[PDB]
C-alpha cells in the first residue's frame, strides 16, 4: 505494497 | 494519471493543485470558496505554511492569468490513521474566499453515507505521475473508472480500469472521485504500484465524511 | 512471474488460482483433494465467503471444461505476522473434495524441516504480473530459480535468478516453490519491486510447517 | 544510480562496495583508513561476519589488482530506527587497516550542525540499480542533484534532479553524497520509487553526527 | 521495500 | 511510499 499516493 | 487523457481545460472547475516552492505535490477540491479538501497524508509533514493552493490551473508548466493563489489558514483533520491508511481527509482553510467564475467553481458532495455500489462509472483526475517513467502531468488528466468492491475495504472506495493498467499515482492524493456529478472519493493510495491490472486503487470515502466537511463549510 | 516461460498444460497440476468476482489474486498448492495451501497474506482481508478456488486452471483467459471450481468452507493459519511477514501460510478446506485426475493432483510436501541448501535449482510458477507493465499471466508462468541464503533470513527460502532481472511478482503470492519434486516455498514477499536483480524473494518456508499442516490433512 | 554517468576511475577514491557471496548490496565511505560509514539499514539483518567491503573498486564486474578487501570486525549504531528511517547511520571497523594510495583514500567530513543551504550543488555516486529494468552498476554511477528542503524533514539531507527523472535506487544505500568537497549525507531512502521526479531522495545528514564519528575514529 | 505479493 | 535503498 500500500503507498499512499 | 496513467493511461487517462487531457482534460478540456476547466472542465472541472472545481480541481485544486497544492504546490510547494519547486510544484505540484498532491491534488485538492474546492468544496466552498474558502475551503479545500485533500488527503491528509498530503500534507502530514509539510509545513503548511508554505503550501499554495492554486485554483484555476490547468496546464501547470504554463502561465495561467485564469489562476487564483492561496495559503492555508488552518487544518481540520478527523483522526487520520496513518498506519492503516484510515481517514485520509483534510480540509484547509485559505486565507482568503475565492472568485466563483467559469474556471473556478465549488464541487457538490454526495449525502451522508451514500454507499457506492458495484460497477459505478467515475471520472478520476490529476496532475500526478503519467507513468513509471514519465514524470508528472503538465495537463491535468482524467480517467473513467470503476467502482469495485472486491480487492478493497469498506472504509474505502475503490476504482479498477478494467483490461488497462491504469489508474491513479504519485501525486495524485487529494484529487477528487467524480461519480454522477458527485464527489465520492479522494485519491488516497494504490496498491503494488501504480496501475497493477491487479489491484483496485482506494480513495477515502467522501460520503462517510460529510456531515463533518458540513459542520465545518455549513 | 517476470521473465519466465510459458508452462505446458497442466505440467503441474497441484497449481490452483484463487479469484474474486473479477480474476485471478493469488496462487495456491492442491495439498489433499479437499485442502488449499496459500499465503496468509493474500486472505487477510478479504471476505472468504467469495473466493473460488479454481483446479485444473491452465489459460485463465479461457474456458477450460478440466476446472474445477470450488469454495472455502473454513481457514486455518498458523501465526501470521503481517508486519514482520513471518509464517505466511494459510490452509482453506473446500466445500468439497475435488477429483483427483490428470489435470488435477495432490502435491508431495518435504519433511519436517528440511532445510534448502544453497545452490538448489528450484521451479518458481504463478500467474502474477509478468512485469511492470504488462499485466497479470493469463497463461501459467514457470520460472527456473536458485536458493540463496544471503539477503534472506532463516524464516523464508528465498530465490534469485542470476544475471538476468526474472522473479515473481504481484499475484504470484501463495504459489509454490518446487524444489526437487517437493513443496518447499509459497510465493510471500519481493524487496524493491519485483525482479529487482538486487534482493532475493521469499518464500514461506513449507518444510518448517509439514507437522502443522499433517495435523490438520492427516 | 538512474541517469547519472560513469564516474572516472578511482575519481572517488573513498568510495567503499560492501559485498556478501553473490555482489554488491550497497555503499560506504572510507572514513578513517580502518573504518568505513555506511547506511545502518544496509546491515540490519545481514550477517555481518560474511559482509566484504571492497575498497579500490571502479567495474565491480572486473577483476582489479587495485581493490582491498577487508571484514569487518565490529559495528557502532547510534540509534537507527527502522521504522522512522531515523538515524540511518552506521561505523563499521575493519579488521584491517588499508593502504593509502592513489585509488584508496580517506573521505572529509564537514563540522557539526553545518546545515546545507537550499540550492547546494551535490554529487551523488553508487552502484546501485541503473533503472526500473537495467540491473545493478557494473561501473561506478554519479549524479549531479540539488538540496532541496521542500518534501524532506530536518532530520535528512534531500536531493531532487531537477526537470528530469533521476535519482539514487536500491544497492546506492550508504553511498556518499558529496557536497562541496565534503560528505553531506548518506543515501538513505526514495519516496514513489526511484527517479519519481517528485519526491526527493533522503540522505542521513552526516553533518549532525560528526561529534560522534570522531569520537569513534578519533 | 518489502511488499507481500 | 518510503523505501530504504
Ligand atoms: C493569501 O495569500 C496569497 C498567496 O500568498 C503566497 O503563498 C503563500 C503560501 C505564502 O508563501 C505567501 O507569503 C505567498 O506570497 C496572497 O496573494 C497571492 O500571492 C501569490 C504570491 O504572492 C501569487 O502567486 C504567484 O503570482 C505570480 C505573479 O508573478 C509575476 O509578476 C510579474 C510582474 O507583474 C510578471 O512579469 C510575471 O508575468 C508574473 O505574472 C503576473 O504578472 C503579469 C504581468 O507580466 C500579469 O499579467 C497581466 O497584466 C497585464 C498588464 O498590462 C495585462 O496585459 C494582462 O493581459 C496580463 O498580461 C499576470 O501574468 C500575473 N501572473 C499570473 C496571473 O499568472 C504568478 O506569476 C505566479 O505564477 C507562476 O506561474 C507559472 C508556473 O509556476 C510560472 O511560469 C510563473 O513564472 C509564475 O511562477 C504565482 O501565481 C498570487 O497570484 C496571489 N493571489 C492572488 C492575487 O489572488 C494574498 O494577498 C493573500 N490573501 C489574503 C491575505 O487575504
Ligand atoms: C462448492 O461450491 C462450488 C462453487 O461455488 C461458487 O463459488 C463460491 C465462492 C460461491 O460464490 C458460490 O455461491 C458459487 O456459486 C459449487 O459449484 C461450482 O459452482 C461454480 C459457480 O456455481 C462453477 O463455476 C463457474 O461455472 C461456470 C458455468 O457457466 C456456464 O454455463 C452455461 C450454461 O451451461 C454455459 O453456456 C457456459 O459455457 C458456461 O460453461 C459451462 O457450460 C457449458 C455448456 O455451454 C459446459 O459445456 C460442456 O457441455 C456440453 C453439453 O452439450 C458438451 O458439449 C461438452 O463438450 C461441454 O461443451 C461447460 O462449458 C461449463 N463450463 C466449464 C466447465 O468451464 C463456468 O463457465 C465458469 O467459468 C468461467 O470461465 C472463463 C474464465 O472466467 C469464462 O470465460 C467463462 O464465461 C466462465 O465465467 C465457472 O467455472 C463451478 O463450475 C462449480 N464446480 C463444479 C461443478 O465442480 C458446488 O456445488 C459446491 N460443492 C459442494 C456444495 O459440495
Ligand atoms: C581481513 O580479511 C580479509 C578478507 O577476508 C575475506 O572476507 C571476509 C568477509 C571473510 O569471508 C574471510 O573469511 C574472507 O576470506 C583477508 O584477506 C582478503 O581476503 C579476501 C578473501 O580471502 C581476498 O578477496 C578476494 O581475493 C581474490 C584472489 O583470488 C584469485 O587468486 C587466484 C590465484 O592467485 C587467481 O588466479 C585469480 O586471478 C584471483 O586473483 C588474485 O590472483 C592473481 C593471480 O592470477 C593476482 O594477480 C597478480 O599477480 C601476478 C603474479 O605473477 C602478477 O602478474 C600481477 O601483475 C597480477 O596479475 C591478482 O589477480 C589477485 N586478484 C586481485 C588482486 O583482484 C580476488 O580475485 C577476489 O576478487 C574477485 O574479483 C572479481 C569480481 O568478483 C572476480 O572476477 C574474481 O574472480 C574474484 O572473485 C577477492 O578480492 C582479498 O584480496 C584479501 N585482501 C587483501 C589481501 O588485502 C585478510 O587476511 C584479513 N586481514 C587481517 C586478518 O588483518
Ligand atoms: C467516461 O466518462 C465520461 C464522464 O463520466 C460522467 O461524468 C463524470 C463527471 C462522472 O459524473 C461520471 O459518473 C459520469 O459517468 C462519460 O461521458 C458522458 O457520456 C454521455 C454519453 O454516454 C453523455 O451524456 C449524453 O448527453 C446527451 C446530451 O449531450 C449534450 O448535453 C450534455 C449536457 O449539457 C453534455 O454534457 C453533453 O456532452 C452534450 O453537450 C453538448 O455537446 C456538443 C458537442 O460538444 C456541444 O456543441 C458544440 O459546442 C461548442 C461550444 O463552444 C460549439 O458551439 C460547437 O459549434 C458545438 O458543436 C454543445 O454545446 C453541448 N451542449 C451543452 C448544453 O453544453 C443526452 O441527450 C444523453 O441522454 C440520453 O442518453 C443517455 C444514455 O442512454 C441516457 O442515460 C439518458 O437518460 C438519455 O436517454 C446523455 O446524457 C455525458 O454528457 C457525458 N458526461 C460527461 C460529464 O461528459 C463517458 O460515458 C465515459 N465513457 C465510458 C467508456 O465509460
Ligand atoms: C529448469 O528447471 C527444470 C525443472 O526443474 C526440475 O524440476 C522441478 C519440478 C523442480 O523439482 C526442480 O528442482 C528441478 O530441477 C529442469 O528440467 C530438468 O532437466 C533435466 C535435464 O537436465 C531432466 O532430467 C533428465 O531426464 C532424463 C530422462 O528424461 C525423460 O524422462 C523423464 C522422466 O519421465 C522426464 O522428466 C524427461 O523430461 C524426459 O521425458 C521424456 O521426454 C520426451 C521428450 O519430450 C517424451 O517424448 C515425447 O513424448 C510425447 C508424449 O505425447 C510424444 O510421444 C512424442 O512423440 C515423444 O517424442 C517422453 O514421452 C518423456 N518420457 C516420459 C516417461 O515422460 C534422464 O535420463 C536424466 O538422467 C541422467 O542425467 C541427469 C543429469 O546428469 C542425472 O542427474 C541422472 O542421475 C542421470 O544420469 C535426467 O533425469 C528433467 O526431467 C527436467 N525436470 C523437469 C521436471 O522437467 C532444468 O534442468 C532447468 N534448467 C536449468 C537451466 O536450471
Ligand atoms: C556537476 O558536478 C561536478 C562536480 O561537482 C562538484 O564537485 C563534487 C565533488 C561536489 O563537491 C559538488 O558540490 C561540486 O559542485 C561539477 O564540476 C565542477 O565544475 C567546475 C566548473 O563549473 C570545475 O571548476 C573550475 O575549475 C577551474 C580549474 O580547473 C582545473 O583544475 C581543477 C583543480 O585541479 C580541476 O578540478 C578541474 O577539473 C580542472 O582540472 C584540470 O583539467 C584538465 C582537463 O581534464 C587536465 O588536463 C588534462 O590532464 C590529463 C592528465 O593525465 C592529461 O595531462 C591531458 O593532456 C590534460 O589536457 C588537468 O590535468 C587538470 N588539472 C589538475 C591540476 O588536476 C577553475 O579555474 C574554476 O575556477 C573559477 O571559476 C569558478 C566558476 O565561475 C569560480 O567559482 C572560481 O572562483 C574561479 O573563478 C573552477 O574551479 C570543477 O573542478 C568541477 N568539480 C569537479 C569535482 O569536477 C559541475 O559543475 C556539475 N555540473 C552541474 C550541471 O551542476
Amino acid at each position: 505494497x500500500a503507498a499512499p499516493v | 494519471i496513467v493511461g487517462g487523457r487531457r482534460a478540456r481545460p476547466h472542465a472541472w472547475p472545481f480541481m485544486v493543485s497544492l504546490q510547494l516552492r519547486g510544484g505540484h505535490f498532491c491534488g485538492a477540491t474546492l468544496i466552498a470558496p474558502n475551503f479545500v479538501m485533500s488527503a491528509a497524508h498530503c500534507v502530514a509533514n509539510v509545513n503548511v505554511r508554505a503550501v499554495r493552493v492554486v485554483l484555476g490551473a490547468h496546464n501547470l508548466s504554463r502561465r495561467e492569468p485564469t489562476r487564483q493563489v492561496f495559503a492555508v489558514q488552518r487544518i481540520f483533520e478527523n483522526g487520520y490513521d496513518p498506519v492503516n491508511l484510515l481517514n485520509d481527509i483534510v480540509i484547509l482553510q485559505l486565507n482568503g474566499s475565492a472568485t466563483i467564475n467559469a474556471n473556478v467553481q465549488v464541487a457538490q458532495l454526495p449525502a451522508q453515507g451514500r454507499r457506492l455500489g458495484n460497477g459505478v462509472q467515475c471520472l478520476a483526475m490529476g496532475w500526478g505521475l503519467l507513468g513509471r517513467n514519465r514524470g508528472i502531468a503538465s495537463v491535468l488528466q482524467e480517467l473513467n473508472v470503476t467502482v469495485v468492491t472486491s480487492l478493497c475495504r469498506r472504509s474505502n472506495v475503490c476504482t479498477l480500469v478494467r483490461g488497462r493498467q491504469a489508474g491513479v499515482c504519485f501525486g495524485d492524493s487529494g484529487s477528487p472521485l467524480v461519480c454522477n456529478g458527485l464527489i465520492h472519493g479522494i485519491a488516497s493510495f494504490v496498491r503494488g504500484g501504480c496501475a497493477s491490472g491487479l489491484y483496485p486503487d482506494a480513495f477515502a470515502p467522501v460520503a462517510q465524511f460529510v456531515n463533518w466537511i458540513d459542520s465545518i463549510i455549513q
